[PDB]
């Protein structure tokens, strides 16, 4: 599925990724914040935490993640802290480990935010 | 050779499902010849340490000896029930919230708004005599109820169970500012309390729901980490506006105890 709109279709590539781009920020900017660069911008774990809030109508506490993570490890558990809020909301165990979202693995990015995408296309 | 067996889910008469959300299903039934409502908890990776801890959190909330406290009846242990469940009588009004903003039939007036925030008040200063403290029961207007003769009830069934999940806040508008960013153990929680009361204040003054054109996130980041609160409303009398500023103080320790409001609103009934 996320072989095919990745690998042999350079050009289709950067369509889905100004479709995320475009999809995050419908949301975060509410919280005046703007995602330019999918490559890096997640990589904290902060920004997806803010997003499934966005989507799925809560406020998460501040004591529950680190907004200004000062670590890998931090960034790690944040990270791991929004795949656990992504399987409340009904998805599935995301596929790649929370170290791959922290080291800017693009393809791991990219299933996350895509999966996110497919769920909550049209929420306002 | 337990404690309690709980309530026996078979026993249940499930009539008409009232909502289904995040949390769990809302039914109207009936049990023991009592007309109830039945909230089927929903909980994933539910366990045998979370169906204990449910079954030791449970009994703390059959409150039966304040009239401004909704005990939960009693509740059904998973196993052998299906899914943990809530039990509590059924409340003809609904909510504090359904009452003020979803009410078709009537405005309650302000001589009620009076009583409704005295009873609120009387239930809370109970529950803050209870030694330990009810573990995660967040004051709003969503958690209220209002019985067949208009009191208003703390409803117990409304408690965060230690399994509920604490990173995901539905209801923030009606937080304290330090509570949106500090753990439980690090607040003092009839202040954290007392900061709810007084938004509901601001709810019965205004007849809004506070911060309604903002999301939930929203509302938390911006009061945690911008400042934002309730607008204070213009025509209002001083001692309504005396009351709300103290009781919504920034200082957590600043705040009064319910016990010292409830004589303030005792002597602001008309009724
Ligand atoms: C008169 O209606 C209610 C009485 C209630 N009385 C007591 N408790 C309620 N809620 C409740 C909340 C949590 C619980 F664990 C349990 Cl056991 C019960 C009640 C919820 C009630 O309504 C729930 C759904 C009301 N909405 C209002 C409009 O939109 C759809 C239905």
């Amino acid at each position: 599925a996320f072989d095919t709109l990745f690998d042999h279709a350079p050009d289709k590539l950067n369509v889905v990724k100004k479709t995320l781009i475009t999809f995050v920020n419908k949301h975060l900017n509410k919280l005046n914040l703007e995602v330019t660069e999918l490559e890096t911008q997640f990589a904290d774990g902060v920004y997806l935490v803010l997003l499934m809030g966005l989507l799925e109508g809560y406020f998460v506490p501040l004591h529950s993640f680190f907004l200004t993570p000062d670590s890998f490890e931090q960034k790690v558990l944040n990270v791991s802290f929004a795949f656990e809020l992504m399987q409340d909301g009904g998805l599935e165990k995301p596929k790649p480990r929370p170290e791959d979202i922290v080291n800017c693995d693009l393809k791991s990015t990219l299933r996350v935010l895509y999966n996110l995408f497919t769920k909550y296309r049209n929420v306002e | 050779m337990n404690k309690h067996s709980g309530i026996d889910f078979k026993q249940l008469n499930f009539l008409t499902k009232l909502n289904e959300n995040h949390s769990g299903e809302l039914w109207k039934g009936r049990w023991q010849g009592n007309d109830i409502v039945v909230k089927v908890l929903k909980v994933r990776d539910w366990s045998t340490r979370k169906s204990r801890d449910f079954n030791e959190e449970c009994p703390r909330l059959r409150i039966f000896s304040h009239p401004n406290v909704l005990p939960v009846l009693g509740a059904c242990q998973s196993p052998p029930a299906p899914h943990p469940t809530l039990i509590t009588h059924w409340m003809p009004y609904g909510s504090l919230y359904n009452v003020l903003h979803e009410g078709t039939n009537f405005v309650v007036d302000q001589s009620q708004a009076v009583k409704f925030a005295l009873d609120m008040a009387r239930g809370m200063a109970f529950l803050h005599t209870l030694e330990p403290l009810i573990p995660r029961h967040a004051l709003n207007s969503r958690s209220v109820m209002i019985d067949e003769d208009m009191t208003a009830r703390i409803s117990m069934a409304d408690v965060k169970f230690s399994f509920q999940s604490p990173g995901r806040m539905y209801a923030p508008a009606w937080v304290a500012p330090e509570a949106l960013q500090k753990k439980p153990e690090d607040t003092n929680r009839q202040s954290a309390d007392m900061w709810s009361f007084a938004v509901l204040l601001w709810e019965l003054v205004t007849r809004e729901v506070p911060f309604a054109d903002l999301s939930n996130m929203e509302i938390g980041m911006k009061v945690a980490l911008e400042g934002l609160r309730p607008t204070i409303p213009p025509g209002i009398s001083p001692h309504v506006s005396k009351l709300m500023k103290i009781c919504m103080n920034e200082d957590p320790a600043k705040r009064p105890k319910f016990d010292m409001i409830v004589p303030i609103l005792e002597k602001m009934q008309d009724k």
